[PDB]
C-alpha cells in the first residue's frame, strides 16, 4: 500500500505545484501567503481539482476519509519545499475544501452517502467548547520503557494504543501515554438543524 | 521630525507628566485656576510641546517625570513579546514619542530596547504585507494584528503592502 | 539525567545571583522558626516564592523561554534547585520525627509579565497545552479540599526499621509516570508485616476549582466558557465563589481520549486542565 | 490648554490626509474648517492681547523679571504651537490643492465652494503658473500629461459620453457613443483622461 | 503636489518595466531593410542606435532595443530570440546554486523578472522549451529568492546592508519596507547618540 | 608563456545621443531616490530639447512628404521613441519640481547665504528658478493673509529658524537609499584614486559613518543600502549608481 499512498500523494503535490489558470500558480501563492500569516491550511477549490485531472478527483470523491489525509500530506511537503530552506517542526496542514455541486437535502442523508462527500445547508442551533484530539501521541512502555510516537490523522476510517510491547512479556496492554511531548489539536462540535 | 509633519504635530501634543521647580506666577491660564497662580513642587500634565521647551530652560522651570508608557512594566512587556503587544493602546504614537524621550535625555538603554522592538515588529507586518489574498472564484490574523500598530507602523505598512500589491498586481496582468 | 543537573545547577546560579530570593527564603525559615519556638498560634508561612519571570529573562533567557513553553521539563529541576538551596541554608535545628519523613518541597510560583500567554478560558485552544499560561476569570464552582496521599511511612515491627513509598498522579507532578495504585504495602520484601504509621505519612490537600471567562468579555452570541484549575497545598480555599482571579498554571491534558479499542470511531477528546501554580 | 483647538483641527487634518489619500477618488478638500480657524485666530488675539495687558502692567507696576520672563515665554509658546497648527492644517490643504492642479490640467477646472477664498485665488494663479511653465522653454514635452510610462504605442478605446465630432491632428474622430476605436495612444490621452474614452 | 504620493521614493512596477526596455536584446527579423546595391525611409532614431535596424537580413540575427523588439514582435515582423539565461538548464543550474548556498544569491541578471514576464506575454511562441516549465522554473526561483529575502531582513540593522545579486524588481518592491526600517532604526541611534 | 596582449592593444591603437540619452536616465534614477535636490545638468538637457525639437521638425517634414513605397514602420517607431523621450524627460522635471516644492525654504535660504558654496543659478534651471519664486511668493501670500496677518512680528516670519522647533525643512543627508557600485566611469581601474583593492582580488572603495565609527568596504558589482550622506561623494562622481 505504500506505492499507491505515495503515488496519489506525488500526484496531489503536483497539482499543488502546477496548478495555475492564467499566469498566476493559484494555489503556491495561496500555500505561501497562508504560511506567512501563519495558516497552516489551503482552501482548495473542487472545480479546480476536476479539471487538472479528473482521475484524482474521481480518487478523492470514491473514498474521501483515505485520501484526505495523503493530500493533507502532500500539501505539508509543498509547504516545507516553498517555505524551508534546504540543509522542520511544521504541523500537518489541513485541506478545506470548496464544493458547487448540488446540495443533498439533510433529511435525504440516508443509507447511501455514508463515507460520502455531501454538501447541504442547515443552521447551527449549538456549538460544544473546543475539544483536544490527538495528533502526535508520544507513548512509553509500562515495563520496558520502551519511547516511541504515534501519528493520527482523525479521519476515522468507518487507531488506539497498540496491544504489544512492541519491543519481557510486558502485559497486553503495556503503553502510557507522554502528555508532556505530545502534539494535540482543538475539535469542535455543531449540530445542524 | 519636519515642521508640517501632522503626525509629529499629533505626537507633540501629548500630555506628559511633570513635577514644578518654583512657585511661578500668574501662569495656569487653563489649569484649573488661570488668575491663581502655580505653587512649587505641583505635579501638573503638560503637552510635550510645552514641557519640552519648560524642562531646559531657566534650575529648570518644570522637571519631567517618567512617564508610564515608558514605565518598566511597559519595558518588560516590550522585552517579553514584542510581537503580541497591543501598542496602539499604550500609545498611538509610540515610537515617534520614545525617539522624541531618548533625544531628550539621551537614554541609551531606553534606545537599545525600543529599536529591538521595532525590528522584531518590523518582521511580522512585513509578513503581514507580503501576503496577498488570493480570489479562488482578509485573513483573521492579520486584521487582529493590525490592531496593534501605532500610527507610524500603520503607515510603513501602508506602504510595504501597496509596493507588494502594486508588484502582484503588474506581474499577473 | 545530565539536563536535570544542568537546569538544577542553572537555577542554583540564578537563585545566586538575584538574592532577594535567598532573603524570601531566609524571612520565611525564621518565621517559621520562631512560630515554631513560641499558645492560640497557627499562622505557618508556605514554602512557596514568587519569583518574577522578568528577573529570570534578563538572567538566562534560554531557561525563561524554556520555563514558558515547556515548564514540565523546566519547574521540577527549579523546585529541586530551591529545595537544595532551602536545605543548605537551613538553620539545621533539631528534627521533630516528622519533618525527616514528611516531604515539605519548596514548590514555586511565578509573577511578571507573559505576553502571548496572557490568556482567558475561551482564548485557551489546544496550541497552548503544556505550556506555562495565565487565565484570568470569575471562579463559579470549587471543590471540596480532600486530602491525597502522596507518601506512605511504614514501621516493620520485626526488624525496626521505617519503609517509605511515594505516589504520584497524573494531577500532582508535571512529568508523566507510571501511575501507582494507591494501595498499601501490607507485607515487605522479606516476608515482613507492615504496620501504616500515620503522621509519619504525607497527605497534601487537593481543590479543583472552576474559573469561567468574564460575563463581559464573551463574544456578541456565546456563554462564557469554563477551564478547571487544579490548587493544592497552600493554594487551596484561597479563593470562594464569586471571586475575579488570575491562575497562573501549566495547562495540562490527561487521558488516552479513545485510542482504548472500547473507541474506535468515537471521537471524543482528551481531559484537559491547569494546575495552578 | 490652548492648543486643543489647533489639535482638533489638526486631527481633522489628519482625516482630510488618509480621506484624499484612499486610492484616486480624487476627493474634494473637505468644505474649509473656518469655524475652528476663526477661533483658535480669536484664541491668538486673546493671547497677543494678555502679553500687551502684561508688558504695559510690567511697566507701569513693579514687576520682577521671573513672572515677565515666564508668563511671556508661555504665552509665546502656545501662540507658536497654534501657529504650527494652522500652518499644518493650511500645507495640507495647500499641497492637496496641487495635487488636484497638475492632475486635472487636463481632466477639468473645477463644488469649488469648498475653499476659501485665498485659497481659490491661489489655485486659479496657480494653474497660470503652471500653464506658464507648460510653455515657457518645456514646450516640447507636454508637463501636464501623463506620469504612466508609454508602454503600447496602440490601444483600442471605447467612447464613453457622445461628444459629436472631434477634430484630431490630421483626420478625425466621431465620437459615436458605444463604438470602438483602435488609435494611437498618444491622440487620445487627452479625452482619456476627462472621461470620454475608457478602454486602457 | 506635482509627484504623486506613491511615486515619492520608489519606482512603479510600469516604470522598472520601462527602464528595462531600453536593453538590447537579439531577434530574428522576418523583414530585410537592407538596401540593395541595384524610395525608403530609414529609422534614424535619437535614443538608441539605427544601424542595426537599416540593415536587418530576414533570419540574420540581429541586436536591437527590447522596446522596439516588442514593436515588430506586434507583427509577425521579427522573432525574440530569448536570452540564454532563460532555458530550463540554465534555470535549473540556479535553482541547484540557491539550493547549495542558501546565505547568498544567485547570479540572475537584475532584469530576469520583467524580462521573463515580459517574453512570456510578447513573445510566447518563441521558446525552445515549453513555456510551461519556463514559469515553472521561474516560479521557483522566486519563491527561493523570497525564502531568502525573508530571513535576510531580519539584519536590518542601523549601518549598512549588502543585498548582493538581488534583482531589480525584487529590490524595488522591497525599498518602501527596509529604507524605512532602517530611517527608524537610525533616527533611534542618533538620538540615543546626542551627547 | 609571456603575455601578448600588450602588442595587440598597441595594434588597435590606431558625445553621441545614446550616451545622453543614457546620461539622462542615469540622473532620472538618480534624481527619483536621492533625498537632496540634484545639480541641474544644464548642457544636457539643452541638447536632448534640441534633439526633441529638431526629431519633431523632421518627422512633421516627413508625414508632409508623406501626405502626397509604403513604409511606415520607421515613422511609427520615430513616434513612439519620442514619446518615450518626452515621458522620462517630463517625470524627470516633475519630480524636480516635487524637490522643489518640499525644499522651498531651504534653496531660499541658500540663495540669501552669501557663505554658501551653491547658487541656484548653478543647481536650478531657469524655468525651475522662475516656477520656485512665483510659488514661493503665491504661497507667502496665502499663508499671511489666512494665519500671519493674525499674529505678531515676533511670529511673521515663514522661516523662523530660532522658534521651538526648526520650520525650515532639511533634506535627509542620512537617508538610506539602494546604491550600485559601478566603478569608475571609465573602463580603466588603477587610473582612479580612491579604489583601496580589497582582498579576494575584488577591488572596492571605502566609506566611513561618522555616527558609528564604522568603516565599510564598497565592493565594486555590488548592491548595498547606504546612508545618503555617506554616498554622496561618490554618488557626484558617478563611481556609484542609486538603483
Ligand atoms: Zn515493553
Amino acid at each position: 500500500n505504500d506505492d499507491d499512498n505515495t503515488e496519489i500523494i506525488k500526484s496531489f503535490k503536483n497539482f499543488i505545484l502546477e496548478f495555475r489558470l492564467d499566469s498566476q500558480f493559484i494555489y503556491r501563492d495561496q500555500l505561501r501567503n497562508n504560511i506567512l500569516v501563519k495558516n497552516y491550511s489551503l482552501t482548495v477549490n473542487m472545480e479546480h481539482l476536476i479539471g487538472y485531472n479528473e482521475d484524482i478527483y474521481k480518487k478523492l470523491s470514491d473514498e474521501p476519509s483515505d485520501i484526505i489525509p495523503l493530500f493533507e500530506t502532500a500539501i505539508t511537503q509543498v509547504a516545507k519545499r516553498i517555505s524551508i530552506l534546504s540543509r522542520n517542526s511544521l504541523p500537518t496542514f489541513q485541506l478545506i475544501l470548496n464544493s458547487n455541486a448540488n446540495q443533498i437535502p439533510l433529511r435525504d442523508l440516508d443509507s447511501e452517502h455514508v463515507s460520502k462527500i455531501v454538501r447541504l445547508s442547515g443552521i447551527i442551533i449549538s456549538t460544544s467548547v473546543l475539544s483536544s484530539r490527538a495528533t502526535y501521541l508520544s507513548i512509553m512502555c509500562r515495563n520496558c520503557r520502551h519511547t516511541t510516537s504515534i501519528t493520527i490523522n482523525n479521519f476515522n476510517s468507518i487507531v488506539s494504543l497498540p496491544r504489544s510491547c512492541l519491543s519481557k512479556n510486558c502485559g497486553p496492554d503495556p503503553y502510557i501515554i507522554i502528555h508532556e511531548s505530545s502534539k494535540f489539536i482543538d475539535q469542535q462540535f455543531l449540530k445542524l438543524q | 521630525m519636519g515642521y508640517y509633519d501632522i503626525d509629529d504635530v499629533l505626537a507633540d501634543g501629548t500630555e506628559f507628566p511633570c513635577k514644578f521647580q518654583y512657585d511661578i506666577p500668574g501662569l495656569g491660564y487653563l489649569e484649573n485656576n488661570p488668575g491663581r497662580p502655580i505653587t512649587k513642587n505641583t505635579k501638573l500634565s503638560l503637552p510635550l510641546w510645552l514641557a519640552r521647551i519648560l524642562a531646559i530652560v531657566g534650575v529648570p522651570f518644570v522637571e519631567l517625570l517618567p512617564p508610564d508608557m515608558f514605565s518598566t512594566k511597559v519595558m518588560n512587556a516590550i522585552k517579553t513579546d514584542p510581537v503580541a503587544l497591543d501598542l496602539h493602546s499604550i500609545n498611538s504614537h509610540f515610537f515617534s514619542l520614545a525617539i522624541k524621550w531618548i533625544m531628550l535625555f539621551s537614554e541609551k538603554e531606553l534606545a537599545n530596547v525600543v529599536s529591538e522592538l521595532l525590528l522584531q515588529r518590523a518582521q511580522e507586518l512585513n509578513h503581514h504585507a507580503s501576503s496577498l489574498s488570493i480570489d479562488l472564484n482578509t485573513n483573521i490574523a492579520t486584521s487582529t494584528f493590525l490592531l496593534k500598530l501605532e500610527e507610524m507602523e500603520k503607515e510603513i505598512y501602508k506602504k510595504s503592502h501597496e509596493s507588494y500589491k502594486d508588484t502582484k498586481r503588474w506581474m499577473f496582468k | 539525567d545530565a539536563v536535570f543537573g544542568d537546569r538544577v545547577r542553572r537555577f542554583q546560579e540564578f537563585l545566586d545571583t538575584f538574592t532577594s530570593y535567598r532573603d524570601s527564603v531566609r524571612s520565611i525559615q525564621v518565621y517559621n522558626s520562631n512560630n515554631a519556638a513560641n499558645s492560640t498560634s497557627l499562622n505557618i508561612l508556605p514554602h512557596r516564592i514568587i519569583i518574577s519571570l522578568d528577573d529570570l529573562r534578563e538572567f538566562d533567557r534560554s531557561f525563561w523561554s524554556g520555563i514558558l513553553v515547556e515548564p514540565a521539563y523546566f519547574i521540577p529541576p527549579a523546585e529541586k534547585a530551591l529545595t537544595d538551596l532551602a536545605d543548605s541554608m537551613d538553620d539545621v535545628p533539631h528534627p521533630n520525627a516528622s519533618a525527616v519523613s514528611s516531604r515539605h518541597p519548596w514548590k514555586l510560583s511565578f509573577k511578571g509579565s507573559f505576553g502571548a500567554h496572557a490568556l482567558s478560558p475561551r482564548t485557551l485552544t489546544a496550541q497552548h497545552l503544556n505550556k506555562l499560561v495565565s487565565v484570568e476569570g470569575i471562579v463559579t464552582k470549587t471543590s471540596l479540599v480532600r486530602p491525597k496521599l502522596i507518601r506512605s511511612v511504614h514501621y516493620a515491627a520485626k526488624t525496626g526499621r521505617f519503609h517509605y513509598r511515594d505516589y504520584t498522579d497524573a494531577t500532582t507532578t508535571l512529568t508523566t509516570r507510571i501511575p501507582t495504585p494507591a494501595i498499601y504495602p501490607t507485607e515487605d520484601t522479606e516476608g515482613n508485616k507492615l504496620t501504616t504509621e500515620y503522621g509519619y505519612s504525607t497527605f497534601i490537600d487537593h481543590q479543583r476549582i472552576t474559573v469561567q471567562e468574564m460575563p463581559e468579555m464573551a463574544p456578541a452570541g456565546q456563554l462564557p466558557r469554563s477551564i478547571d484549575v487544579i490548587l493544592d497545598d497552600d493554594l487551596v480555599d484561597k479563593t470562594k465563589p464569586g471571586d475575579r482571579v488570575n491562575v497562573v498554571g501549566v495547562f495540562k491534558s490527561l487521558g488516552a481520549g479513545g485510542m482504548n479499542q472500547s473507541n474506535s470511531n468515537t471521537l471524543i477528546g482528551f481531559k484537559t486542565l491547569i494546575l495552578g501554580n | 490648554m490652548y492648543g486643543d483647538l489647533g489639535n482638533k483641527l489638526v486631527l481633522e487634518a489628519k482625516r482630510t490626509k488618509q480621506l484624499y489619500a484612499r486610492s484616486n477618488q480624487d476627493v474634494n478638500l473637505p468644505m474649509y474648517h473656518e469655524d475652528i480657524i476663526r477661533n483658535i485666530l480669536k484664541e491668538v488675539s486673546n493671547l497677543r492681547k494678555n502679553t500687551e495687558y502684561l508688558k504695559e502692567q510690567q511697566q507701569l507696576g513693579m514687576l520682577d523679571d521671573k513672572v515677565a520672563k515666564c508668563q511671556y515665554f508661555v504665552t509665546l509658546l502656545c501662540m507658536e504651537r497654534n501657529k504650527r497648527c494652522l500652518l499644518a492644517y493650511q500645507r495640507l490643504r495647500t499641497d492637496i490643492l496641487d495635487s488636484m492642479a497638475w492632475n486635472n490640467n487636463g481632466l477639468d477646472l473645477m463644488d469649488t465652494n469648498n475653499l476659501s477664498h485665498q485659497e481659490q485665488e491661489y489655485l486659479k494663479e496657480y494653474c497660470d503658473l503652471i500653464t506658464d511653465l507648460k510653455s515657457g522653454d518645456l514646450v516640447d514635452i507636454d508637463l501636464s500629461g501623463s506620469l504612466v510610462p508609454p508602454s503600447d504605442v496602440f490601444i483600442d478605446v471605447r467612447v464613453l459620453k457622445d461628444a459629436g465630432e472631434i477634430q484630431t491632428e490630421y483626420g478625425v474622430f466621431n465620437l459615436i457613443k458605444d463604438s470602438q476605436f483602435f488609435v494611437r495612444q498618444s491622440d487620445v490621452e487627452r479625452l482619456i483622461q476627462q472621461g470620454y474614452l475608457q478602454k486602457i | 503636489m506635482s509627484l504623486p504620493a506613491h511615486l515619492q521614493q520608489t519606482f512603479s512596477p510600469e516604470e522598472i518595466q520601462f527602464i528595462v526596455e531600453n536593453e538590447p536584446i537579439k531577434i530574428f527579423p522576418r523583414i530585410t531593410t537592407r538596401q540593395k546595391i541595384r524610395n525608403h525611409t530609414r529609422w534614424q532614431l535619437i535614443t538608441t542606435d539605427d544601424k542595426a535596424l537599416n540593415n536587418m537580413v530576414a533570419m540574420r540575427s540581429t541586436e536591437v532595443v527590447l522596446w522596439i523588439a516588442l514593436l515588430l514582435k506586434q507583427q509577425s515582423k521579427c522573432s525574440i530570440v530569448a536570452p540564454q539565461w532563460l532555458t530550463t538548464k540554465e534555470l535549473d543550474r540556479k535553482i541547484q546554486y540557491e539550493k547549495t548556498h542558501p546565505d547568498r544569491f544567485s547570479e540572475l541578471p537584475w532584469n530576469w523578472l520583467v524580462l521573463a514576464r515580459i517574453l512570456f506575454n510578447k513573445a510566447k511562441d518563441d521558446f525552445h522549451d515549453p513555456i510551461h516549465e519556463l514559469r515553472g522554473k521561474i516560479q521557483d526561483l522566486r519563491e527561493i529568492r523570497q525564502i531568502k529575502v525573508l530571513k535576510g531582513l531580519k539584519y536590518l540593522n542601523e549601518s549598512h546592508l549588502q543585498l548582493d545579486n538581488l534583482s531589480l524588481l525584487e529590490i524595488n518592491e522591497l525599498r518602501p519596507f527596509i529604507t524605512e526600517i532602517m530611517d527608524k532604526l537610525r533616527e533611534i541611534h542618533t538620538a540615543s547618540l546626542t551627547a | 608563456d609571456i603575455n601578448i596582449d600588450d602588442i595587440l592593444a598597441e595594434l588597435d591603437k590606431e558625445v553621441s545621443p545614446q550616451q545622453d540619452f543614457s546620461d539622462l536616465m542615469k540622473s532620472w534614477k538618480n534624481e527619483r531616490c536621492s533625498p537632496e535636490l540634484l545639480p541641474y545638468p544644464h548642457q544636457l538637457m539643452k541638447r536632448l530639447l534640441n534633439r526633441i525639437s529638431m526629431q519633431s521638425q523632421l518627422i512633421e517634414n516627413i508625414s508632409m512628404g508623406f501626405l502626397d513605397n509604403e513604409s511606415k514602420l520607421p515613422l511609427l517607431c520615430m513616434e513612439t521613441e519620442l514619446e518615450r523621450l518626452k515621458f522620462v524627460i517630463r517625470s524627470y522635471i516633475r519630480c524636480r519640481l516635487s524637490k522643489i516644492d518640499k525644499f522651498s525654504l531651504y534653496l531660499r535660504q541658500l540663495n540669501e547665504d552669501e557663505n554658501s558654496l551653491i547658487s541656484l543659478t548653478d543647481l536650478l534651471s531657469k524655468d525651475e528658478i522662475k516656477y520656485h519664486d512665483t510659488h514661493s511668493l503665491i504661497w507667502l501670500k496665502l499663508v499671511n493673509d489666512s494665519i500671519l496677518k493674525y499674529m505678531p512680528e515676533e511670529l511673521q516670519a515663514i522661516n523662523d529658524t530660532e522658534g521651538s522647533v526648526n520650520m525650515i525643512d532639511e533634506p535627509d543627508w542620512n537617508k538610506f537609499v539602494f546604491i550600485h557600485v559601478n566603478g569608475p566611469p571609465d573602463g580603466k581601474w588603477n587610473e582612479d584614486p580612491l579604489l583601496q583593492e580589497n582582498e579576494f582580488g575584488k577591488p572596492c572603495y571605502t566609506v566611513t559613518i561618522p555616527d558609528l565609527k564604522e568603516e565599510v568596504e564598497l565592493t565594486i558589482g555590488s548592491i548595498y543600502v547606504m546612508r545618503y550622506e555617506v554616498i554622496r561623494d561618490l554618488l557626484r562622481d558617478d563611481k556609484v549608481a542609486l538603483i
